[PDB]
């Protein structure tokens, strides 16, 4: 049972998948491998929520039903400075704008 | 292997190579470092784009069944232009 | 005409499965080659139904004849009943290039009198016009 | 040269519904006896192979969308060896029971289709053999001894 995810943290978004049965702290470690932090200076959530490095991501909530393939659930980094971690902050992404006129009901 | 495509407002998406080359004009812009922008493509349909990148790679010749991509009319349109121009 | 139903009167029990979101279409092309238009399968319905062996079918979008998949191919050839066993037709969509599905979306949503009044490049107006259709297809798959 | 057939189709059906009590409404001069001709003719056919014609109002399993196939594919089989007046009265006794099974199956506006199919296989793929044999006129005096 993959879950596919989409982890976050300021302007960058990873496209990621993951196991049902894996770890959060499996999770860091594939964090590691792309942007070159180790776990222990990473934070990670659901909406506003630290995960336990011991839980499964099916246990935080991310299913096979709430994290598919075209709406990937999504998961807040944050990284750690020196001593001090970093508050959780995600930049939005853009709007879209307004619905042309022939596309109205 | 990933691949960072940069949207025009600035956003990076770190997606796999495997899943960027669906589009031939990545697939180019990346054969001529891992790195490419997108000056025309905004975030919010950036990210879509990239989301139906894991849905190709997931349910392409997959014998299960096969959910409907959503597309929210407020994209629709710009989507479309950015489908046409990345030829996906 | 090599896309066309074989005369076997050879009966054969099908089920038709609809496991896609859309209401299906089924087309069975006659023995001259014509498509002919069947009661459609709401979503995630299946009907026993009678064909025979050696014939041709397709299914589409009931509303709009987007194409769609059967046992993961193009063509459905009902075969011989084994056991008593019905021969399933499971219809499923197929993966959608990104930018056909939204074609798919902006049809939905604007009349085809004002495709030329999207604020898009003359090359995509020729696209939305170019709707999905039985016959055009039907030659396509003939070619190979 | 030849007679109108879509009137002989339409006279034929009119006639065929009738005989179960249903009257048909919506839609080169050819003689009276030319129709009263096929209509014994006909129920001479019926009554001479009831057992064919019996089951083939059984076996109809009639539908809108199956209706045109049926039609086209009992009637290549009945001239699949040739063409001769027993099975052009077979072909117009056929026609007759796809309208009254219509009827049957309240889908009476495939009435109006079945009279436009026999019309069109007449003027297409019989008139050459009919026109050829000595017309209608050869036809009911073929049938002169029984009346």
């Amino acid at each position: 049972m993959d879950v596919f995810l989409m982890i976050r943290r300021h302007k960058t978004t990873i496209f990621t998948d993951a196991k049902e049965s894996s770890t959060v702290f499996e999770l860091k470690r594939i964090v590691e491998g792309i942007l070159k932090r180790p776990p222990d200076e990473q934070r990670l959530y659901k909406d506003d929520q630290l995960l336990d490095d011991g839980k499964t991501l099916g246990e935080c909530g991310f299913t096979s039903q709430t994290a598919r393939p075209q709406a990937p659930a999504t998961v807040g980094l944050a990284f750690r400075a020196d001593d001090t971690f970093e508050a959780l902050c995600i930049e939005p992404f853009s709007s879209p704008p307004e619905l042309p006129d022939v596309m109205k009901p | 292997m990933y691949v960072k495509l940069i949207s025009s407002d600035g956003h990076e998406f770190i997606v796999k190579r495997e899943h960027a080359l669906t589009s031939g004009t990545i697939k180019a812009m990346l054969s001529g470092t891992n790195e490419v922008n997108f000056r025309e493509i905004p975030s919010h349909v950036l990210s879509k784009v990239c989301m139906y990148f894991t849905y190709k790679v997931r349910y392409t010749n997959s014998s299960t069944e096969i959910p409907e991509f959503p597309i929210a009319p407020e994209i629709a349109l710009e989507l479309l232009m950015a489908a046409n121009f990345l030829d996906c | 005409p090599v896309l066309r139903s074989v005369n076997s009167r050879e009966p054969s029990q099908v089920i038709f499965c609809n496991r896609s979101p859309r209401v299906v279409l089924p087309v069975w092309l006659n023995f001259d080659g014509e498509p002919q238009p069947y009661p459609t399968l709401p979503p995630g319905t299946g009907r026993r139904i009678h064909s025979y062996r050696g014939h041709l079918w397709l299914f589409r979008d009931a509303g709009t004849h987007d194409g769609l998949l059967v046992n993961q191919t193009e063509l459905f050839v009902p075969s011989l009943n084994v056991d008593g066993q019905p021969i399933f037709a499971n219809i499923t969509l197929p993966v959608y290039t990104l930018k056909e599905r939204c074609l798919q979306v902006v049809r939905s949503l604007v009349k085809p009198e004002n495709y030329r009044r999207l604020d898009i490049v003359r090359s995509l107006y020729e696209d939305l016009e170019d709707h999905p259709n039985v016959q055009k297809d039907l030659e396509r798959l003939t070619q190979e | 040269t030849g007679y109108d057939n879509r009137e002989i189709v339409m006279k034929y059906i009119h006639y065929k519904l009738s005989q179960r009590g249903y009257e048909w409404d919506a839609g080169s001069p050819v003689p009276p006896v030319v129709h009263l001709t096929l209509r014994q003719a006909g129920d001479d056919f019926s009554r001479r192979y009831r057992r064919d014609f019996a089951e083939m109002s059984s076996q109809l399993h009639l539908t809108p969308f199956t209706a045109r196939g049926r039609f086209a594919t009992v009637v290549e089989e009945l001239f699949r060896d040739g063409v001769n007046w027993g099975r052009i009265v077979a072909f117009f006794e056929f026609g007759g029971v796809m309208c009254v099974e219509s009827v049957n199956r309240e889908m009476s506006p495939l009435v109006d289709n079945i009279a436009l199919w026999m019309t069109e296989y007449l003027n297409r793929h019989l008139h050459t053999w009919i026109q050829d044999n000595g017309g209608w006129d050869a036809f009911v005096e073929l049938y002169g001894p029984s009346m």
